[PDB]
């Protein structure tokens, strides 16, 4: 199976072995056991290069996991900037919600990834997102006193 | 002649036994290499003094006392100060690791493992003397070593000495000079497993004394120096019958005869006036009647109690300097009926007075003025039952949590003893009020 | 109870040790030489607690230090005081960790563990009476987390009656942003709880809202970090290396400040604050109290102090400290427990730090310090939801059984701190 193999592909970085699979016919919209393309593994990893021709080749880009986990969820939480702007460019959606009620704006609010969270509010994060818990971005800066994150939502 | 060993436990112990050895020298002329040139029997004797100091073959007067602690910080001052001549060099034991403020180290662990070296010590003074009477025990409540070996040792001294008698000088704990946090625990324990071997004890409230050094004395800042110097005055003059001649409280039996009506309340009150500042030295000379007055007001006491809130059982007057028996008796008569001295009804209701026409003796250093007579009041009052509410109220606050207790279970120790000592001072409470309180 | 001995391990292990070194070795007046060029004495008093003598008017730190990463080791040397160090005690491995704690815990560090403890039983056998050990690191590597717990937990087994302290730092995303620092930490805190009497918890967050919004510094660097540190770790020790009565047991500090074996984490604080090339008793009183001179990101005022201990250096009124103290526990009395009476101690110490006449070094036993502890596990459980990276660790021998437990006691950590914080004496 090509596919199993474009999944450890996008996972590794190599460039050459995804352009290889693909033009063999592997399945770019291929999954793992728990349900990761070879889309998620690459913006988990941080490997910009297989993000962008993945998606020149009908990737989904708002494909979810058994746990409702986006490419842009994933991104935002191991904070990959460069990841995030190309996926928002291919009509990622910015308020998607996973099976913890999460959205891309709280993995990036958690994580202190401070310049993700200005640029899912500027491609319109909903601030009032609650999660399974009735927090929001907003309450997790206040809860734990975070000042320079609270600011930034107070734009 | 009955000699008696006095045992200096902890850095409390030491340190106050430092300076009632000074003192003591100072009172019977004994210099600090132990010479003793009014002493016209070289070698030995028979006299009243010689219950507390042996002598060499060479004149040489040494105390019969007992330095031990479980670290060396505060004995080798003893072995480097003024008085390094005096004491036996091997009376004085120190260990390597102290107790940690921790009564379970002082008894369970650290403590038992120079037990048995303090006891041949403790062995050698006594088989140089001819008829021991018992034993002086100087301690703190709060400190590790003073409660956790304090309590090890008298109990030793209980089936190795069982006919001899065991008087207590113990530290209350005081909030303004603590040193640990787990001081209400350590004198709960102490007092618990102490109070069946011990036939009397003359607590001394820290929070009393430094606050005549604040009052009388205008010291601003009492330190340890200040409060050891006036506890050793007070100490001198419980000691002093012990020490010369009299004919109230002769021998440590009749400090239980006289002070201890039932064995388990054997906590005499002490007073003490008068306290002067030593930057007066042409102070008004106090009258019998003024100084005798001042040992029922409350703020000249050595343990913070109203001794108006309960009755008296015992009453001893013991006078010290120019004092004519006849004042006494009439200061007696006026201070009897002007104020609320209640006895309980099963009591003689009287005032036993000793006299010593030898006036206080000051330390050059010290902070006391020099004065023509003084005297300390020896009361067994059931007011001295706020001491203890006030300690076990602490130490139910802690225990309700279990605060600092896995320190005292992980040093061989079980929780079930803080039950144990802590019912046993609710029935110490209730003795009290079964006789008026 | 007197000598001690010091072990460094990681990259910030070593960095924070090394400026402790360098700051206490100029307030006993110590040269790199060794020599001592003091103008009075109290300074050779208790110079053994931290040190040796090593024969020729010579002083060596009895410290010991070990990283994975060898860069380390010329690190230090290339330091002013890293020519004191012993040559004996340099202890490097070979190839570094990578911020993963399996490296140092279960295979790199324990391919190193018998190295350190060899070097640590020639220096305990050269103490004539022991009485702890002293370990610097950071939570969000590696080496220094998972390689230091591992030590900790190795020393303890043949020194169980000698007291475990510890600085440990806190990661933050404000000064690393790297996402496998919650895991670290997290692993790391689960061992610190049943290893260890006392950590002193050195947040990196709370040094980075320190030198950015007090000390007004745009880009903080570690040596602007390192410079609040190294001003705490001499507070804090201040009783262990002077005179000033107090003694200098590690023990009866632990038996006053723990009320429960479990919550032995410490909140530092130390004021003036001051920059690394920039009072009066009612105010030296007043910034320790305070959440802006906490060393740890928590404010005081949202919990309640169990254990508190202030330490004042340099020439003041003994009198007015004790004003000060009683009565600041009056203005704040709703922020201490009832059931602990007498739960606050003072000490003043006649030598202040150098370049200041006065100071002040708080060390806390606050409830509030959960905030730090809710601050990490939540990052944790944001990472281990979305198994992110979890292969790094469970390729290295430990499973995943072990994050689970690691993320269930910290819970039960914060349930303690919460429990005793709303509990009442009535
Ligand atoms: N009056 C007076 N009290 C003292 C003195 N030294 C210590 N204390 C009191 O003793 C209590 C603590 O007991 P310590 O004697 O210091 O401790 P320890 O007996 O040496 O036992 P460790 O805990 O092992 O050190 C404190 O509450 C002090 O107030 C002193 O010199 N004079
Ligand atoms: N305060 C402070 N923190 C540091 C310093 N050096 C590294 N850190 C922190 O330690 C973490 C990295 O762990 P590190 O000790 O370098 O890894 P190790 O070499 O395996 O022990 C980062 O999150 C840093 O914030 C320092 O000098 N001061
Ligand atoms: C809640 O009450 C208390 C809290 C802390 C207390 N003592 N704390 C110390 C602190 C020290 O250094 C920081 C020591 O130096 C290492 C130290 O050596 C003995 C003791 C004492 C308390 O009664
Ligand atoms: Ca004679
Ligand atoms: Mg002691």
């Amino acid at each position: 199976d090509l596919g199993k193999k474009l999944l450890e592909a996008a996972r590794a970085g190599q460039d050459d072995e995804v352009r290889i699979l693909m033009a063999n016919g592997a399945d770019v919209n291929a999954t793992d056991a728990s349900g990761l393309t070879p889309l998620h593994l690459a913006a988990t990893y941080g490997h910009l290069e297989i993000v962008e021709v993945l998606l020149k080749h009908g990737a989904d880009v708002n494909a979810i996991d058994i746990m409702g986990s986006t490419p842009l969820h994933l991104a935002a939480l191991i904070g990959h900037l460069e990841i995030v702007e190309v996926l928002l460019k291919h009509g990622a959606d910015v308020n998607a919600v996973d099976t913890w009620g999460d959205t891309p704006l709280h993995l990036a609010a958690i994580m202190g990834h401070l310049e993700i969270v200005e640029v899912l509010l500027k491609h319109g994060a909903d601030v009032n997102a609650q999660d399974k818990f009735g927090k929001t971005a907003f309450d997790i800066s206040i809860d734990n006193g975070n000042e320079d994150l609270a600011e930034i939502l107070q734009k | 002649m009955r000699e008696c060993i006095s045992i200096h436990v902890g850095q409390a112990g030491v340190q106050i036994g430092n300076a009632c050895w000074e003192l003591y020298c100072l009172e019977h002329g004994i210099q600090p290499d132990g010479q003793m040139p009014s002493d016209k029997t070289i070698g030995g004797g028979d006299d009243s003094f010689n219950t507390f100091f042996s002598e060499t073959g060479a004149g040489k007067h040494v105390p019969r006392a007992v330095f031990v602690d479980l670290e060396p910080t505060v004995i080798d001052e003893v072995r480097t100060g003024t008085y390094r001549q005096l004491f036996h060099p091997e009376q004085l034991i120190t260990g390597k690791e102290d107790a940690a403020n921790n009564y379970a180290r002082g008894h369970y662990t650290i403590g038992k493992e120079i037990i048995d070296l303090v006891l041949d010590r403790i062995r050698k003074l006594a088989d140089q003397c001819t008829g021991l009477q018992g034993f002086l025990v100087f301690h703190s409540f709060g400190g590790g070593t003073g409660s956790g070996f304090t309590s090890l040792l008298m109990e030793r001294l209980s089936v190795d000495y069982g006919k001899k008698s065991k008087l207590e000088f113990s530290i209350y704990p005081a909030p303004q000079v603590s040193t640990a946090v787990v001081e209400p625990y350590n004198s709960i324990l102490t007092t618990h497993t102490t109070l069946e071997h011990s036939d009397c004890a003359f607590m001394v409230d820290n929070e009393a004394i430094y606050d005549i050094c604040r009052r009388n004395l205008d010291i601003e800042r009492p330190t340890y120096t200040n409060l050891n110097r006036l506890i050793s005055q007070i100490v001198s003059s419980i000691t002093a019958s012990l020490r010369f001649d009299g004919a109230l409280n002769v021998d440590l039996t009749e400090f239980q005869t006289n002070l201890v009506p039932y064995p388990r309340i054997h906590f005499p009150l002490a007073t003490y006036a008068p306290v002067i500042s030593a930057e007066k030295a042409y102070h008004e000379q106090l009258s019998v009647a003024e100084i005798t007055n001042a040992c029922f007001e409350p703020a000249n006491q050595m343990v913070k109690c109203d001794p108006r809130h309960g009755k008296y059982m015992a009453c001893c007057l013991l006078y010290r300097g120019d004092v004519v028996p006849k004042d006494v008796n009439a200061a007696i008569a006026t201070i009897k009926t002007k104020r609320s001295i209640q006895f309980v009804d099963w009591c003689p209701t009287g005032f036993k007075v000793g006299i010593n026409y030898q006036p206080p003796t000051v330390v050059p250093g010290g902070d006391l003025a020099k004065v023509q007579r003084a005297v300390c009041m020896l009361s067994n009052t059931t007011a001295i039952a706020e001491a203890w509410a006030r300690l076990d109220h602490k130490f139910d606050l802690m225990y309700a949590k279990r605060a600092f207790v896995h320190w005292y279970v992980g040093e061989g120790m079980e929780e079930g003893e803080f039950s144990e000592a802590r019912e046993d001072m609710a029935a110490l409470e209730k003795d009290y009020e079964e006789v008026g309180v | 109870m007197r000598e001690i001995v010091h072990i460094q391990a990681g990259q910030c292990g070593n960095q924070i040790g090394a400026k402790f070194w360098e700051v206490i070795s100029d307030e006993h007046g110590i040269d790199p030489t060794g020599s001592y060029h003091g103008d009075s004495d109290l300074q050779l008093e208790r110079i053994n607690v931290y040190y040796n003598e090593a024969t020729g008017n010579k002083y060596v730190p009895r410290a010991i230090l070990v990283d994975l990463e060898p860069g380390t080791m010329d690190s230090v040397r290339s330091g002013p005081f890293g020519q004191i160090f012993r040559p004996d005690n340099f202890v490097f491995g070979q190839s570094g960790a990578g911020n993963n704690w399996a490296k140092g815990h279960y295979t790199e560090g324990a391919e190193l563990v018998d190295s350190v403890l060899d070097v640590v039983r020639k220096e305990s056998e050269s103490c004539d009476c022991l009485q702890g050990f002293q370990l610097t690191h950071s939570l969000g590597g590696g080496t220094g987390s998972g390689m230091g717990t591992l030590l900790i937990s190795k020393i303890r087994e043949e020194y169980p009656d000698r007291i475990m302290n510890t600085f440990s730092v806190m990661p933050s995303p404000k000064v690393s942003d790297t996402v496998v620092e919650p895991y670290n930490a997290t692993l790391s805190v689960h061992q610190l709880v049943e290893n260890t009497d006392e950590t002193y918890c050195i947040d990196n967050e709370a040094l980075y809202d320190i030198c950015f919004r007090t000390l007004k510094l745009t880009t903080p660097t570690y040596g602007d970090l390192n410079h609040l540190v190294s001003a705490t770790m001499s507070g804090v020790t201040t009783c262990l290396r002077f005179p000033g009565q107090l003694n200098a047991d590690l023990r009866k500090l632990a038996v006053n400040m723990v009320p429960f074996p479990r919550l032995h984490f410490f909140m530092p604080g130390f004021a003036p604050l001051t920059s690394r090339g920039s009072l009066t008793v009612p105010e030296l009183t007043q910034q320790m109290f305070d959440s802006k001179n906490m060393m740890a990101a928590c404010d005081p005022r949202h919990g309640r102090y169990l254990t508190v201990a202030a330490i004042f250096r340099g020439r003041m009124s003994m009198k007015e400290v004790d004003e000060q103290m009683l009565n600041v526990q009056n203005k704040n009395s709703s922020y201490f427990v009832e059931w602990i009476p007498n739960n606050v101690k003072t000490a003043v110490c006649d030598i202040p730090p150098r370049g200041l006449k006065m100071s002040a070094t708080f060390i806390g036993n606050s409830t509030a310090i959960q905030e730090l502890f809710k601050r990490i596990s939540e990052q944790f459980t944001a990472m281990f939801r979305r198994k992110a990276f979890l292969h790094w660790y469970t390729g290295e021998g430990m499973d995943e059984m072990e994050f689970t437990e690691a993320e269930s006691n910290m819970n039960d950590l914060v349930s303690e701190y919460q429990q005793y914080q709303d509990a009442t004496a009535d």
